[PDB]
Protein backbone atom coordinates (compact mmCIF):
# COMPACT_ATOMS: atom_id res chain seq x y z
CA UNK A 1 0.00 0.00 0.00
CA UNK A 2 0.89 3.43 0.03
CA UNK A 3 2.26 5.88 3.03
CA UNK A 4 -0.68 7.49 5.11
CA UNK A 5 -0.49 10.55 7.36
CA UNK A 6 2.31 11.15 9.22
CA UNK A 7 1.68 11.35 12.87
CA UNK A 8 3.40 12.16 16.20
CA UNK A 9 4.88 8.76 16.57
CA UNK A 10 7.45 6.74 14.31
CA UNK A 11 9.19 3.12 15.94
CA UNK A 12 12.54 1.88 17.19
CA UNK A 13 15.13 4.08 15.51
CA UNK A 14 12.95 6.98 14.83
CA UNK A 15 10.80 8.25 17.34
CA UNK A 16 10.31 11.70 16.23
CA UNK A 17 11.60 13.03 19.80
CA UNK A 18 14.33 15.64 19.82
CA UNK A 19 18.14 15.09 19.34
CA UNK A 20 20.26 13.91 22.54
CA UNK A 21 23.64 14.80 23.70
CA UNK A 22 24.88 14.57 27.16
CA UNK A 23 23.30 11.83 28.67
CA UNK A 24 24.59 8.62 30.26
CA UNK A 25 22.65 5.68 31.85
CA UNK A 26 23.67 2.99 33.72
CA UNK A 27 21.94 -0.67 34.99
CA UNK A 28 22.09 -4.09 36.78
CA UNK A 29 20.82 -7.09 36.16
CA UNK A 30 18.20 -8.17 38.05
CA UNK A 31 19.67 -11.67 38.78
CA UNK A 32 22.26 -9.61 40.74
CA UNK A 33 20.01 -8.13 42.80
CA UNK A 34 18.99 -8.88 46.40
CA UNK A 35 15.26 -10.49 45.62
CA UNK A 36 12.70 -7.62 45.87
CA UNK A 37 14.10 -5.40 48.85
CA UNK A 38 11.47 -2.61 47.92
CA UNK A 39 8.41 -4.09 49.36
CA UNK A 40 8.93 -2.39 52.71
CA UNK A 41 10.09 0.85 53.67
CA UNK A 42 7.97 1.20 50.77
CA UNK A 43 4.03 0.16 52.34
CA UNK A 44 4.66 2.38 55.61
CA UNK A 45 6.71 5.44 54.83
CA UNK A 46 6.33 5.80 51.35
CA UNK A 47 2.41 5.10 51.15
CA UNK A 48 1.56 7.58 54.21
CA UNK A 49 3.05 10.10 51.60
CA UNK A 50 0.99 9.54 48.60
CA UNK A 51 -2.08 9.36 51.25
CA UNK A 52 -1.33 12.76 52.71
CA UNK A 53 -0.61 14.25 49.19
CA UNK A 54 -3.95 13.61 47.79
CA UNK A 55 -6.54 12.82 50.34
CA UNK A 56 -8.19 16.40 50.93
CA UNK A 57 -9.44 16.34 47.13
CA UNK A 58 -11.51 13.55 47.70
CA UNK A 59 -12.67 13.82 51.04
CA UNK A 60 -14.26 16.95 51.11
CA UNK A 61 -16.34 16.21 48.02
CA UNK A 62 -17.33 12.55 49.60
CA UNK A 63 -18.30 14.92 52.67
CA UNK A 64 -20.83 16.91 50.87
CA UNK A 65 -22.71 14.33 48.72
CA UNK A 66 -22.89 12.06 51.61
CA UNK A 67 -24.39 14.95 54.40
CA UNK A 68 -27.15 15.35 51.58
CA UNK A 69 -27.90 12.22 51.58
CA UNK A 70 -28.22 11.53 55.26
CA UNK A 71 -30.50 14.50 55.45
CA UNK A 72 -32.55 13.49 52.93
CA UNK A 73 -33.11 10.46 54.60
CA UNK A 74 -34.05 11.43 57.58
CA UNK A 75 -36.34 13.40 56.55
CA UNK A 76 -38.19 11.33 54.22
CA UNK A 77 -38.06 9.33 57.62
CA UNK A 78 -40.06 11.42 59.75
CA UNK A 79 -42.56 12.53 57.00
CA UNK A 80 -44.27 9.26 57.08
CA UNK A 81 -44.70 8.53 60.53
CA UNK A 82 -47.16 9.55 63.21
CA UNK A 83 -45.86 12.80 63.93
CA UNK A 84 -45.27 13.75 60.52
CA UNK A 85 -48.62 13.62 58.95
CA UNK A 86 -49.47 17.20 58.89
CA UNK A 87 -46.68 18.43 57.25
CA UNK A 88 -46.63 15.48 54.77
CA UNK A 89 -50.58 16.75 53.70
CA UNK A 90 -49.24 20.65 52.97
CA UNK A 91 -45.43 19.69 50.72
CA UNK A 92 -47.36 17.38 48.61
CA UNK A 93 -49.96 19.68 46.80
CA UNK B 1 63.26 -20.59 18.42
CA UNK B 2 64.84 -20.89 21.88
CA UNK B 3 64.31 -19.07 24.99
CA UNK B 4 67.07 -18.90 28.23
CA UNK B 5 66.10 -17.57 31.50
CA UNK B 6 68.02 -17.03 34.80
CA UNK B 7 68.69 -15.42 37.60
CA UNK B 8 71.48 -13.56 39.49
CA UNK B 9 69.62 -11.22 41.77
CA UNK B 10 68.30 -9.81 38.15
CA UNK B 11 65.73 -12.33 35.43
CA UNK B 12 67.33 -12.22 32.84
CA UNK B 13 65.45 -13.74 29.50
CA UNK B 14 66.43 -13.91 25.94
CA UNK B 15 65.37 -15.17 22.32
CA UNK B 16 68.19 -15.51 20.08
CA UNK B 17 67.49 -14.57 15.98
CA UNK B 18 70.79 -14.85 13.48
CA UNK B 19 68.38 -13.90 10.86
CA UNK B 20 67.54 -10.29 12.56
CA UNK B 21 69.27 -7.12 11.24
CA UNK B 22 68.39 -5.51 14.66
CA UNK B 23 68.60 -5.85 18.23
CA UNK B 24 66.43 -4.71 21.31
CA UNK B 25 67.41 -4.33 25.08
CA UNK B 26 64.55 -3.64 27.67
CA UNK B 27 63.07 -3.74 30.90
CA UNK B 28 59.44 -5.02 31.66
CA UNK B 29 57.59 -4.31 34.73
CA UNK B 30 54.82 -6.58 36.14
CA UNK B 31 52.63 -3.50 37.39
CA UNK B 32 50.28 -1.48 34.41
CA UNK B 33 46.97 0.22 34.90
CA UNK B 34 45.06 -2.47 37.50
CA UNK B 35 47.29 -1.51 40.00
CA UNK B 36 46.50 2.61 40.64
CA UNK B 37 43.61 4.00 42.39
CA UNK B 38 40.98 6.31 40.82
CA UNK B 39 42.96 9.55 42.63
CA UNK B 40 46.30 8.94 40.39
CA UNK B 41 45.01 6.92 37.09
CA UNK B 42 47.58 8.09 34.66
CA UNK B 43 50.13 7.95 36.26
CA UNK B 44 51.97 4.89 34.11
CA UNK B 45 51.19 7.21 31.22
CA UNK B 46 53.67 10.17 31.90
CA UNK B 47 56.19 8.09 32.55
CA UNK B 48 55.65 6.74 29.20
CA UNK B 49 56.10 10.25 28.01
CA UNK B 50 58.37 11.66 30.23
CA UNK B 51 61.00 8.83 29.13
CA UNK B 52 59.85 9.29 25.35
CA UNK B 53 60.59 13.34 25.53
CA UNK B 54 62.17 15.38 23.45
CA UNK B 55 65.46 15.87 25.50
CA UNK B 56 65.78 12.54 26.62
CA UNK B 57 65.62 11.06 22.83
CA UNK B 58 68.13 13.68 21.93
CA UNK B 59 70.89 11.95 23.95
CA UNK B 60 69.63 8.67 22.15
CA UNK B 61 69.60 9.23 18.40
CA UNK B 62 73.06 10.58 18.98
CA UNK B 63 74.49 7.39 19.21
CA UNK B 64 71.99 5.82 17.00
CA UNK B 65 69.72 4.87 19.40
CA UNK B 66 65.30 4.56 19.42
CA UNK B 67 62.94 4.52 22.27
CA UNK B 68 59.92 2.81 22.28
CA UNK B 69 57.32 1.91 25.57
CA UNK B 70 53.95 0.55 26.04
CA UNK B 71 50.88 0.56 29.16
CA UNK B 72 48.73 -2.53 29.60
CA UNK B 73 46.78 -3.25 32.42
CA UNK B 74 49.14 -5.92 33.58
CA UNK B 75 52.52 -4.65 32.73
CA UNK B 76 54.94 -1.78 31.32
CA UNK B 77 57.88 -1.96 29.16
CA UNK B 78 60.42 0.26 28.22
CA UNK B 79 62.97 -0.72 25.31
CA UNK B 80 65.69 0.54 23.78
CA UNK B 81 66.71 -0.69 20.20
CA UNK B 82 70.32 -0.84 18.04
CA UNK B 83 72.12 -2.13 15.39
CA UNK B 84 73.61 -5.80 16.44
CA UNK B 85 76.99 -4.54 17.34
CA UNK B 86 76.03 -1.39 19.57
CA UNK B 87 73.75 -3.48 22.44
CA UNK B 88 76.99 -2.52 24.63
CA UNK B 89 75.47 1.48 24.98
CA UNK B 90 71.69 0.21 24.81
CA UNK B 91 72.31 -0.75 28.24
CA UNK B 92 74.26 2.07 29.40
CA UNK B 93 71.21 4.40 28.22
CA UNK B 94 68.73 2.43 30.46
CA UNK B 95 71.23 2.53 33.23
CA UNK B 96 71.59 6.44 33.37
CA UNK B 97 67.23 6.43 33.37
CA UNK B 98 65.91 4.07 35.87
CA UNK B 99 68.38 3.04 37.84
CA UNK B 100 70.59 6.02 38.13
CA UNK B 101 68.81 9.63 37.20
CA UNK B 102 65.94 10.00 36.90
CA UNK B 103 65.21 13.38 38.58
CA UNK B 104 66.56 14.91 35.55
CA UNK B 105 64.06 14.22 33.67
CA UNK B 106 61.57 15.37 36.44
CA UNK B 107 62.41 18.88 36.07
CA UNK B 108 59.63 21.56 36.56
CA UNK B 109 59.84 22.62 32.31
CA UNK B 110 60.11 18.69 31.60
CA UNK B 111 56.58 17.90 33.31
CA UNK B 112 54.54 20.69 32.57
CA UNK B 113 55.16 20.74 28.82
CA UNK B 114 54.83 16.58 29.18
CA UNK B 115 51.77 16.72 30.87
CA UNK B 116 50.23 19.67 28.49
CA UNK B 117 50.95 17.01 25.57
CA UNK B 118 48.61 13.85 27.57
CA UNK B 119 46.03 15.99 28.27
CA UNK B 120 45.38 16.59 24.72
CA UNK B 121 45.67 12.96 23.29
CA UNK B 122 43.40 11.90 26.40
CA UNK B 123 41.08 14.73 25.18
CA UNK B 124 41.11 13.73 21.33
CA UNK B 125 40.80 10.16 22.11
CA UNK B 126 37.42 10.95 23.78
CA UNK B 127 35.93 12.60 21.20
CA UNK B 128 37.01 10.82 17.45
CA UNK B 129 37.96 6.99 18.19
CA UNK B 130 34.48 5.43 19.01
CA UNK B 131 35.28 1.64 18.39
CA UNK B 132 38.26 1.69 21.08
CA UNK B 133 36.67 3.97 23.87
CA UNK B 134 33.40 1.93 23.96
CA UNK B 135 35.29 -1.20 24.37
CA UNK B 136 37.23 0.87 27.04
CA UNK B 137 33.85 1.84 28.90
CA UNK B 138 32.63 -2.00 28.73
CA UNK B 139 35.85 -3.02 31.23
CA UNK B 140 34.64 0.04 33.43
CA UNK B 141 31.07 -1.24 33.83
CA UNK B 142 31.66 -5.18 33.80
CA UNK B 143 34.54 -4.60 36.56
CA UNK B 144 33.38 -1.73 38.48
CA UNK B 145 34.91 -1.22 41.85
CA UNK B 146 37.32 -3.24 41.50
CA UNK B 147 40.99 -2.41 40.20
CA UNK B 148 40.18 -4.35 36.18
CA UNK B 149 37.96 -1.17 35.40
CA UNK B 150 40.60 1.64 35.26
CA UNK B 151 41.11 3.08 32.13
CA UNK B 152 45.08 2.51 30.57
CA UNK B 153 45.33 6.48 29.52
CA UNK B 154 43.65 7.74 32.56
CA UNK B 155 41.19 9.96 32.44
CA UNK B 156 41.07 14.20 31.96
CA UNK B 157 39.44 14.96 35.71
CA UNK B 158 42.22 12.82 37.38
CA UNK B 159 45.16 13.74 35.13
CA UNK B 160 44.92 17.20 36.09
CA UNK B 161 45.87 16.19 39.38
CA UNK B 162 48.76 15.05 39.08
CA UNK B 163 52.46 16.51 40.25
CA UNK B 164 55.67 15.85 40.26
CA UNK B 165 55.28 13.81 43.61
CA UNK B 166 52.86 11.68 42.22
CA UNK B 167 55.29 9.90 40.21
CA UNK B 168 58.48 9.31 42.44
CA UNK B 169 55.96 7.80 44.70
CA UNK B 170 54.48 5.38 41.99
CA UNK B 171 58.19 4.68 41.09
CA UNK B 172 59.41 3.77 44.46
CA UNK B 173 56.52 1.11 45.45
CA UNK B 174 56.91 -0.34 41.54
CA UNK B 175 59.92 -0.06 39.99
CA UNK B 176 61.73 -2.63 41.42
CA UNK B 177 64.03 -5.70 40.55
CA UNK B 178 61.30 -7.71 42.39
CA UNK B 179 59.01 -7.00 39.65
CA UNK B 180 61.19 -6.65 36.91
CA UNK B 181 62.50 -9.24 34.16
CA UNK B 182 65.37 -7.91 31.36
CA UNK B 183 64.51 -8.90 27.55
CA UNK B 184 66.64 -9.18 24.97
CA UNK B 185 65.42 -10.10 21.20
CA UNK B 186 66.46 -10.32 17.57
CA UNK B 187 70.12 -10.63 16.98
CA UNK B 188 71.71 -11.00 20.49
CA UNK B 189 73.69 -13.63 22.63
CA UNK B 190 72.26 -14.70 25.67
CA UNK B 191 75.28 -14.66 27.63
CA UNK B 192 76.82 -11.67 25.97
CA UNK B 193 73.79 -9.87 27.61
CA UNK B 194 74.46 -11.43 30.96
CA UNK B 195 77.59 -10.63 31.57
CA UNK B 196 77.48 -7.12 30.16
CA UNK B 197 74.93 -6.95 33.45
CA UNK B 198 77.50 -8.41 35.42
CA UNK B 199 80.15 -6.30 35.11
CA UNK B 200 78.47 -3.01 36.31
CA UNK B 201 76.78 -4.25 39.28
CA UNK B 202 73.02 -2.92 38.68
CA UNK B 203 70.51 -2.89 40.90
CA UNK B 204 67.25 -1.09 40.34
CA UNK B 205 65.35 -1.32 44.04
CA UNK B 206 65.08 -4.36 46.26
CA UNK B 207 61.32 -5.57 46.34
CA UNK B 208 58.06 -5.94 47.72
CA UNK B 209 55.57 -3.91 45.91
CA UNK B 210 52.15 -3.50 47.51
CA UNK B 211 49.34 -5.87 48.14
CA UNK B 212 46.67 -5.25 45.96
CA UNK B 213 43.37 -6.19 48.48
CA UNK B 214 40.58 -6.53 46.23
CA UNK B 215 40.22 -9.24 43.36
CA UNK B 216 38.42 -8.51 40.03
CA UNK B 217 34.95 -9.50 39.72
CA UNK B 218 32.19 -9.78 37.36
CA UNK B 219 29.21 -7.75 36.86
CA UNK B 220 26.54 -7.84 34.57
CA UNK B 221 25.71 -4.55 33.69
CA UNK B 222 25.88 -1.93 30.78
CA UNK B 223 26.11 1.84 30.34
CA UNK B 224 24.98 3.80 27.25
CA UNK B 225 26.13 6.69 26.24
CA UNK B 226 23.72 8.37 23.34
CA UNK B 227 24.88 10.80 20.40
CA UNK B 228 21.98 11.88 17.37
CA UNK B 229 24.98 13.95 16.23
CA UNK B 230 27.08 11.14 14.89
CA UNK B 231 26.70 8.55 12.55
CA UNK B 232 26.71 5.29 13.40
CA UNK B 233 25.78 2.75 16.15
CA UNK B 234 28.93 1.12 18.18
CA UNK B 235 28.71 -1.60 20.28
CA UNK B 236 30.29 -4.21 21.86
CA UNK B 237 29.06 -7.44 23.98
CA UNK B 238 30.70 -9.91 26.40
CA UNK B 239 30.37 -12.69 28.58
CA UNK B 240 33.10 -13.87 31.46
CA UNK B 241 35.94 -15.44 30.13
CA UNK B 242 39.02 -17.12 30.81
CA UNK B 243 42.23 -15.59 32.59
CA UNK B 244 45.69 -16.84 32.02
CA UNK B 245 47.39 -20.22 33.46
CA UNK B 246 43.66 -21.33 32.71
CA UNK B 247 43.26 -24.87 30.93
CA UNK B 248 40.28 -23.66 28.72
CA UNK B 249 42.31 -20.61 27.54
CA UNK B 250 43.02 -22.59 24.00
CA UNK B 251 39.48 -23.82 23.67
CA UNK B 252 38.39 -19.94 24.42
CA UNK B 253 40.54 -18.45 21.23
CA UNK B 254 39.46 -20.80 19.44
CA UNK B 255 35.39 -20.64 19.62
CA UNK B 256 36.15 -17.01 18.91
CA UNK B 257 37.61 -17.76 15.46
CA UNK B 258 35.16 -20.07 14.52
CA UNK B 259 32.75 -17.22 13.99
CA UNK B 260 35.34 -14.32 13.45
CA UNK B 261 35.64 -11.31 11.86
CA UNK B 262 34.02 -9.40 9.04
CA UNK B 263 34.35 -6.06 6.50
CA UNK B 264 31.26 -5.71 4.35
CA UNK B 265 33.29 -3.98 1.82
CA UNK B 266 36.08 -6.69 1.16
CA UNK B 267 35.11 -9.02 -1.74
CA UNK B 268 36.74 -11.96 -0.07
CA UNK B 269 35.68 -11.48 3.61
CA UNK B 270 32.30 -12.04 2.40
CA UNK B 271 32.51 -15.27 0.89
CA UNK B 272 34.09 -16.89 4.42
CA UNK B 273 33.11 -20.18 5.99
CA UNK B 274 30.75 -18.54 8.52
CA UNK B 275 26.88 -19.69 9.22
CA UNK B 276 25.92 -16.45 10.58
CA UNK B 277 26.85 -14.36 7.47
CA UNK B 278 23.93 -16.07 5.50
CA UNK B 279 21.71 -13.19 7.83
CA UNK B 280 23.49 -10.48 7.71
CA UNK B 281 23.98 -10.24 4.13
CA UNK B 282 20.05 -10.21 3.28
CA UNK B 283 19.41 -6.68 4.65
CA UNK B 284 22.75 -5.81 4.91
CA UNK B 285 22.98 -5.25 8.93
CA UNK B 286 26.30 -4.03 9.79
CA UNK B 287 29.85 -2.63 8.53
CA UNK B 288 32.09 -4.95 10.33
CA UNK B 289 32.36 -7.13 13.36
CA UNK B 290 35.28 -8.87 14.92
CA UNK B 291 35.06 -11.28 17.77
CA UNK B 292 38.06 -11.19 20.58
CA UNK B 293 38.63 -13.42 23.58
CA UNK B 294 40.66 -11.22 26.05
CA UNK B 295 42.93 -12.60 29.23
CA UNK B 296 44.26 -11.03 32.26
CA UNK B 297 45.86 -12.03 35.65
CA UNK B 298 42.66 -12.51 37.50
CA UNK B 299 40.12 -12.79 34.64
CA UNK B 300 38.86 -12.47 31.49
CA UNK B 301 36.42 -11.61 28.48
CA UNK B 302 34.57 -13.34 25.61
CA UNK B 303 32.70 -11.80 22.89
CA UNK B 304 32.35 -9.03 19.88
CA UNK B 305 31.96 -5.56 18.65
CA UNK B 306 30.29 -3.86 15.87
CA UNK B 307 29.21 -0.81 13.80
CA UNK B 308 26.83 0.04 11.80
CA UNK B 309 24.84 2.32 9.60
CA UNK B 310 21.62 0.62 9.54
CA UNK B 311 19.97 2.36 13.34
CA UNK B 312 16.33 0.66 12.61
CA UNK B 313 17.32 -3.40 12.31
CA UNK B 314 19.96 -3.32 15.41
CA UNK B 315 18.07 -5.95 17.32
CA UNK B 316 17.91 -8.23 14.26
CA UNK B 317 21.48 -8.02 14.74
CA UNK B 318 22.04 -8.74 18.05
CA UNK B 319 19.23 -11.47 17.84
CA UNK B 320 21.01 -13.78 15.25
CA UNK B 321 24.53 -12.98 16.72
CA UNK B 322 23.48 -14.98 19.89
CA UNK B 323 21.32 -17.39 18.30
CA UNK B 324 24.60 -18.94 17.06
CA UNK B 325 26.43 -18.58 20.18
CA UNK B 326 23.71 -21.09 21.34
CA UNK B 327 24.97 -23.63 19.02
CA UNK B 328 28.52 -24.07 20.40
CA UNK B 329 26.07 -26.20 23.50
CA UNK B 330 23.68 -27.39 21.62
CA UNK B 331 24.88 -28.21 18.07
CA UNK B 332 28.63 -26.79 16.30
CA UNK B 333 29.98 -29.09 13.35
CA UNK B 334 32.89 -31.10 13.53
CA UNK B 335 33.81 -29.14 9.81
CA UNK B 336 33.01 -25.91 11.89
CA UNK B 337 36.08 -26.98 14.95
CA UNK B 338 38.90 -28.14 12.00
CA UNK B 339 38.59 -24.90 9.93
CA UNK B 340 38.98 -23.05 13.34
CA UNK B 341 42.20 -25.02 14.39
CA UNK B 342 43.65 -23.86 11.20
CA UNK B 343 43.06 -20.35 11.19
CA UNK B 344 43.81 -20.18 14.65
CA UNK B 345 47.41 -21.52 13.94
CA UNK B 346 47.79 -19.02 11.32
CA UNK B 347 46.75 -16.27 13.73
CA UNK B 348 49.17 -16.97 16.39
CA UNK B 349 52.15 -17.72 13.92
CA UNK B 350 51.87 -14.49 12.64
CA UNK B 351 51.65 -12.80 16.34
CA UNK B 352 54.84 -14.58 17.50
CA UNK B 353 56.87 -14.16 14.34
CA UNK B 354 56.81 -10.88 12.57
CA UNK B 355 59.97 -9.30 12.18
CA UNK B 356 59.52 -6.92 14.58
CA UNK B 357 62.00 -7.57 17.59
CA UNK B 358 60.16 -5.08 19.95
CA UNK B 359 56.68 -7.00 19.42
CA UNK B 360 58.67 -9.94 20.52
CA UNK B 361 60.12 -7.98 23.79
CA UNK B 362 56.50 -7.13 24.95
CA UNK B 363 55.46 -10.75 24.63
CA UNK B 364 58.51 -12.02 25.97
CA UNK B 365 58.35 -10.16 29.50
CA UNK B 366 54.60 -10.06 29.87
CA UNK B 367 54.69 -14.36 29.77
CA UNK B 368 57.71 -14.77 32.07
CA UNK B 369 56.27 -12.28 34.57
CA UNK B 370 53.64 -14.06 34.86
CA UNK B 371 54.09 -17.81 34.47
CA UNK B 372 58.06 -17.98 34.94
CA UNK B 373 58.82 -18.78 31.14
CA UNK B 374 57.59 -18.84 27.62
CA UNK B 375 55.30 -21.63 26.15
CA UNK B 376 57.31 -22.89 22.74
CA UNK B 377 54.74 -22.72 19.40
CA UNK B 378 55.28 -26.17 18.69
CA UNK B 379 53.57 -27.28 22.06
CA UNK B 380 51.11 -24.81 21.55
CA UNK B 381 49.81 -26.12 17.94
CA UNK B 382 50.15 -29.65 19.64
CA UNK B 383 47.14 -28.14 22.36
CA UNK B 384 45.00 -26.93 19.82
CA UNK B 385 45.07 -30.40 17.52
CA UNK B 386 43.98 -32.27 20.67
CA UNK B 387 40.28 -30.26 20.98
CA UNK B 388 37.43 -31.91 20.01
CA UNK B 389 33.70 -31.18 19.60
CA UNK B 390 32.61 -32.32 23.14
CA UNK B 391 35.62 -29.89 24.31
CA UNK B 392 34.26 -27.28 23.04
CA UNK B 393 30.04 -27.91 24.34
CA UNK B 394 31.32 -28.15 27.59
CA UNK B 395 33.20 -24.95 27.91
CA UNK B 396 30.12 -23.22 26.58
CA UNK B 397 27.52 -24.42 28.89
CA UNK B 398 29.50 -23.11 31.61
CA UNK B 399 30.13 -19.84 30.08
CA UNK B 400 27.77 -19.01 27.79
CA UNK B 401 24.58 -20.98 28.03
CA UNK B 402 21.83 -18.53 30.56
CA UNK B 403 24.43 -16.30 31.38
CA UNK B 404 24.87 -12.45 32.28
CA UNK B 405 26.41 -9.98 30.21
CA UNK B 406 28.01 -6.89 29.61
CA UNK B 407 26.92 -4.40 27.29
CA UNK B 408 28.11 -0.99 26.29
CA UNK B 409 27.36 1.76 23.13
CA UNK B 410 27.68 5.04 21.98
CA UNK B 411 26.03 6.86 18.90
CA UNK B 412 22.74 6.05 17.15
CA UNK B 413 21.32 3.48 19.11
CA UNK B 414 17.88 4.59 20.30
CA UNK B 415 17.10 1.06 18.25
CA UNK B 416 19.24 -1.08 21.25
CA UNK B 417 16.44 -2.50 23.32
CA UNK B 418 16.73 -3.39 26.96
CA UNK B 419 18.77 -5.40 29.02
CA UNK B 420 16.04 -8.38 29.80
CA UNK B 421 15.05 -8.56 25.89
CA UNK B 422 18.77 -9.37 25.13
CA UNK B 423 19.27 -11.39 28.06
CA UNK B 424 17.14 -13.84 27.35
CA UNK B 425 18.37 -14.61 24.03
CA UNK B 426 21.27 -16.00 25.79
CA UNK B 427 19.08 -19.54 25.99
CA UNK B 428 17.29 -20.97 23.21
CA UNK B 429 14.63 -22.43 25.64
CA UNK B 430 12.65 -23.63 22.49
CA UNK B 431 14.18 -26.65 23.58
Amino acid sequence: GPPSGKTYMGWWGHMGGPKQKGITSYAVSPYAQKPLQGIFHNAVFNSFRRFKSQFLYVLIPAGIYWYWWKNGNEYNEFLYSKAGREELERVNV
Amino acid sequence: AEVTQLSNGIVVATEHNPSAHTASVGVVFGSGAANENPYNNGVSNLWKNIFLSKENSAVAAKEGLALSSNISRDFQSYIVSSLPGSTDKSLDFLNQSFIQQKANLLSSSNFEATKKSVLKQVQDFEENDHPNRVLEHLHSTAFQNTPLSLPTRGTLESLENLVVADLESFANNHFLNSNAVVVGTGNIKHEDLVNSIESKNLSLQTGTKPVLKKKAAFLGSEVRLRDDTLPKAWISLAVEGEPVNSPNYFVAKLAAQIFGSYNAFEPASRLQGIKLLDNIQEYQLCDNFNHFSLSYKDSGLWGFSTATRNVTMIDDLIHFTLKQWNRLTISVTDTEVERAKSLLKLQLGQLYESGNPVNDANLLGAEVLIKGSKLSLGEAFKKIDAITVKDVKAWAGKRLWDQDIAIAGTGQIEGLLDYMRIRSDMSMMRW
